[PDB]
């Protein structure tokens, strides 16, 4: 028996994040596991040479798991990501331990009920375009939902806004609607 | 505290040049899988631990696939393969 994701995630590297998760939801270690799986992931990021150090096949495991263990003491991992990286080191699969924090931090994004926004704009703007903007993301919300924005710049698309959801994604820019509307043009007669 | 820390992990691996050397992965039927030769060029010739010579004859993201100039069982997984730094001449 194990418990629902609250998404489903592909892969083999899903596989043992949704383990992982199932395993900490069964017990009270989802908060803590995430904790250190981010400040894991943070080290390893910070540190390049511990993680062409895990990823090296040459290394024997045991120098592995002793890495492992030597800079998870620090981490204050008590049972949970302790063994999940002794079960990553068990088999060859440390080559994508980013790839199963990047899955687990997936899973919990949507524990959380968090939805990814991503609003396009030509030119930055703020005040009185980021508060109207919040409000415009918020109706789409159900309730028990969290919004991540993440707001990008790009000349190509001369003006307007594109505005992308988790799965739902328009095109209310001003390169796109003249493109169509000149291949009207061409279309006309 | 952390840079000790990284020290202490990096420590315990032993040190190598992955530029310039490399290890074996799977040597097999004459091909010899290597990780490392990061600088390496496309056919270009190698000197393994016990003498023999090697082309690298794959270049693929993860190993170098090379070629034995000889027979294989002086070749095991775990040698050093060093780079000679030039294409084959004679």
């Amino acid at each position: 028996q194990l418990v629902k994701a609250p998404i489903q995630v592909f892969g083999i590297e899903g596989r043992y994040a949704t383990a992982l998760y199932s395993a900490a939801v069964k017990q009270k270690k989802l908060e803590a596991v995430e904790k250190d799986l981010v400040q894991l992931n943070a080290s390893l990021k910070k540190f390049p040479r511990l993680g062409e150090l895990l990823k090296n096949p040459t290394l024997s495991r045991q120098l592995k798991k002793d890495a492992i263990g030597s800079m998870l003491k620090e981490q204050k991992a008590v049972d949970l990501t302790s063994n999940f990286l002794d079960l990553l080191t068990e088999n060859n699969r440390l080559k994508m331990v980013d790839g199963v924090i990047n899955a687990f931090k997936t899973i919990m994004a949507a524990h959380r009920g968090e939805v990814i926004c991503e609003v396009t704009s030509a030119k930055p703007l703020d005040e009185a375009a980021r508060k109207d903007l919040e409000v415009a993301l918020k109706g789409f919300l159900k309730p028990g939902q969290n919004i991540k924005l993440t707001l990008k710049t790009d000349p190509a698309i001369i003006g307007g806004l594109v505005v992308s959801i988790g799965d739902r994604f328009v095109d209310m820019s001003i390169g796109t609607k003249i493109k169509r509307y000149t291949a009207a043009l061409k279309t006309a007669v | 505290i952390s840079a000790v820390l990284e020290e202490k992990i990096l420590g315990a691996a032993p040190k190598e040049n992955l530029e310039e050397t490399g290890r074996v992965l799977s040597i097999g039927d004459g091909i010899a899988r290597v990780y490392g030769l990061k600088n390496i060029q496309a056919e270009e010739m190698v000197e393994f631990s016990s003498g023999l010579k090697g082309m690298a004859l794959n270049l693929e993201p993860d190993n170098v696939g090379i070629v034995v100039f000889g027979n294989d069982k002086h070749i095991k997984e775990g040698d050093i393969v060093k780079r000679t730094g030039a294409i084959v001449d004679v």
